[PDB]
């Protein structure tokens, strides 16, 4: 993503498409490593009252 | 009849029931007792069976089941082992505080009862299971009990019929589960109270594999007055299929708490407005009362406006008779506190046999103690229910019902108070 754009045109040029929308090369967009902590939600068994396992 | 209750002193039956009279035998023989028991043992089991199934006499241990009914089961032929009356005397429930007054006040009728009943089944001998605490009332029988063989009634050759008949007392040790009628058999012999099964009911295996009848001290009592006044006089008072007297307990948030002898089908509010005067605030006042001590659930207001107190009529509104102890519980109580010290009574007085009872009254008492800070969220209340729900049907005795049923009471009426003070609690402490 750091080319010139000499070597920019040269390859859109090139290759007939639109190659800088659409980089294979992945860079800052992607997700960061160091995530927030997840609070999982519970299934629909979690339940204290008419949850007999046999229903 | 349409009304009930208001009944004269003529037919009370159990007489000196304030202590106002002398307890001794020249004193009893002055109001009826030990009168004509002779021509009552002389005419055989099968009469006196007639005349108790005639009085329509339900089980006055709580119950209700038809005392007729069953002491006729032991109307059988012997096979070698002797038969025995048990008369319980333990009484250990919260409100219920009547056969203590029937041992300490009338103890020559509950002698009486002993012989009659006695003969009634052919049991040979007699153990009144007395409670231990009731140490002055233990000796208290015990001396009417010496009045009663020196004068020839009860003993050898008991009140000149041939027929030989002993009147034992076996005190306790202080302990609730010992009033449960197999687990006072048990007690008798020696170990532990814990409950056997049924089947073997007592009659076919019970004081020592003896045959064996346990009939309430209220149930016993009463039954020479029922041979000597006739089976269709104890009947005509309360309604069909709840016959007799009571001798209701008006316990709790009431400005005279009493012990009082009433007709079987009487209104609870001409009882507590005109024999205890009145909830302390009033009719105005009162918030709920636990009918018949603290195994059967609780009722509010709106119910006890009109319910009649036998034990059909509360069935009908969902709770139980018991021992007609009524416990009165006004506006000013924290009742999910009243009801955890219940429930705190349940485990401290159970026996620990079988798995519902020994886990579930213990946990059942910990979920309590958390509603009365209100320290949970509303689901819990009806998994609370279910708790119950399996506690009730799968014991072995009916304590497990006795600590469910308050349970039930008080989530089914104050549903609305409980999720109100888990909602405060969640509100004002976080
Ligand atoms: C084509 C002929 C060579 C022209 C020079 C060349 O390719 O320059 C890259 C230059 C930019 O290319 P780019 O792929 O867009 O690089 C962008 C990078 O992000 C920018 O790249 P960068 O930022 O990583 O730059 C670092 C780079 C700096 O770039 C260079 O050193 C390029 C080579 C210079 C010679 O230096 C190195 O990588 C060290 C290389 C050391 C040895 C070089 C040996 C060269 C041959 C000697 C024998 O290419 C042009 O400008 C097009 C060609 C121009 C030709 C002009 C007529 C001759
Ligand atoms: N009187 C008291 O101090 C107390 C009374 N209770 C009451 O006790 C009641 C439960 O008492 P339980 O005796 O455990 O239950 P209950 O259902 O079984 O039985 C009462 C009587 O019925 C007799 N019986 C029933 N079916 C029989 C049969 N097929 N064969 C022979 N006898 C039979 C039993 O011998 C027993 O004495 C509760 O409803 C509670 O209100 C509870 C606590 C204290
Ligand atoms: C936990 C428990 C405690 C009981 N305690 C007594 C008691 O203290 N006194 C009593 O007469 N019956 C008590 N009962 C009731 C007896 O099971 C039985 O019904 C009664 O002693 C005799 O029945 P009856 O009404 O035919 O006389 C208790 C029952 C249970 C389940
Ligand atoms: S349920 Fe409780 S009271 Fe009954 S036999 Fe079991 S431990 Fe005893």
């Amino acid at each position: 993503a750091s080319a010139t754009r000499l070597i920019q045109g040269l390859r859109n040029w090139a290759s007939g498409r639109d190659l800088q929308a659409k980089l294979q090369l992945r860079y800052q967009e992607i997700s960061k490593r160091t995530q927030p902590p997840p609070k999982l939600p519970v299934g629909p068994s979690h339940r204290l009252s008419n949850n007999y396992y046999c229903a | 009849k349409t009304s009930f209750g208001s009944l004269k002193d003529e037919d009370r039956i159990f007489t000196n029931l304030y202590g106002r009279h002398d307890w001794r035998l020249k004193g009893a023989q002055s109001r009826g007792d030990w009168y004509k028991t002779k021509e009552i043992l002389l005419k055989g089991p099968d009469w006196i069976l007639g005349e108790v199934k005639t009085s329509g006499l339900r089980g006055r241990g709580g119950a209700g089941f038809p005392t007729g009914l069953k002491w006729s089961f032991m109307n059988k032929p012997s096979d070698g082992r002797p038969k025995y009356l048990v008369v319980n005397a333990d009484e250990g429930e919260p409100g219920t505080c009547k056969d203590r007054e029937i041992i300490r006040h009338d103890p020559h009728k509950l002698v009486e009862g002993c012989l009659v009943g006695g003969r009634a089944m052919g049991a040979r001998a007699a153990y009144i299971y007395i409670r231990g605490e009731f140490y002055n009332e233990a000796s208290n029988l015990q001396v009417a009990i010496r009045e009663a063989y020196e004068a020839g009634l009860i003993g050898k050759n008991a009140c000149g019929s041939g027929y030989d008949f002993d009147v034992f007392v076996v005190r306790g040790a202080g302990a609730y589960i010992c009033g449960e009628e197999t687990a006072l058999i048990e007690s008798i012999e020696g170990k532990q109270g814990k409950p056997r099964l049924k089947p073997p009911f007592p009659a076919d295996v019970g004081v020592f594999g003896c045959p064996t009848t346990v009939a309430n001290v209220e149930t016993v009592a009463v039954s020479p007055t029922i041979c000597r006044r006739g089976g269709a006089w104890f009947a005509s008072f309360g309604r069909e299929r709840n016959s007799g007297t009571k001798l209701f307990n008006i316990s709790g948030h009431v400005n005279n708490p009493c012990t009082v002898e009433e007709e079987m089908s009487v209104p609870l509010k001409e009882l507590i407005e005109k024999h205890a005067g009145g909830v302390t605030g009033g009719w105005d006042n009162l918030l709920a009362v636990i009918p018949g001590g603290s195994s059967t659930p609780l009722i509010p207001k709106s119910v006890c406006e009109t319910v009649l107190m036998d034990f059909d009529a509360l069935i009908q509104a969902q709770t139980g008779l018991g021992t007609a102890a009524v416990i009165v519980m006004d506006r000013s109580t924290d009742i999910v506190k009243a009801i955890a010290r219940l429930i705190e009574f349940y485990k401290h007085e159970s026996c620990g046999q079988c798995t519902p009872c020994r886990e579930g009254v213990d946990w059942m008492n910990k979920v309590m103690a958390r509603f009365v800070r209100g320290d949970a969220r509303p689901a819990e209340i009806d998994s609370l229910w279910e708790i119950s729900k399996q506690i009730e049907g799968h014991t072995i005795c009916a304590l497990g019902d006795g600590a469910a049923w308050p349970v039930q009471g008080l989530i089914r009426h104050f549903r609305p108070e409980l999720e109100e003070r888990m909602q405060r609690f969640a509100q004002q402490h976080q």
